[PDB]
């Protein structure tokens, strides 16, 4: 189990995805397309 | 590939592939039906030989 963590902007949450391409999934985070795990992902406001 | 990304470029290619792969299965069944034909017209010449 690999746990992967960070923070990203409110409209990149979608492209955290297998096979994408944005400026976020270029040459940052790139996820495979074999991908078995999940992404969860929730709004960080006032801690951030 | 050329115009498109893997993740949806692997399943244009696997429906090409299954369509090809059925081509060849068409052909090999043929072959072996046709192949027993001469091979029984085979078996009539040696005799008549």
């Amino acid at each position: 189990v690999y746990a992967d963590s960070f923070v990203i902007r409110g409209n990149e949450v979608s492209q955290i995805a297998p096979g994408q391409t944005g400026n976020i999934a270029d040459y940052n985070y790139k996820l495979p397309d074999d991908f078995t795990g999940c992404v969860i992902a929730w709004n960080s406001n006032k801690l951030d | 590939l050329s115009r498109l990304d893997p993740p949806e470029a692997e399943v244009q290619i696997d429906r090409l592939i299954t369509g090809r792969l059925q081509s060849l299965q068409t052909y090999v069944t043929q072959q072996l039906i046709r192949a027993a034909e001469i091979r029984a017209s085979a078996n009539l010449a040696a005799t008549k030989m």
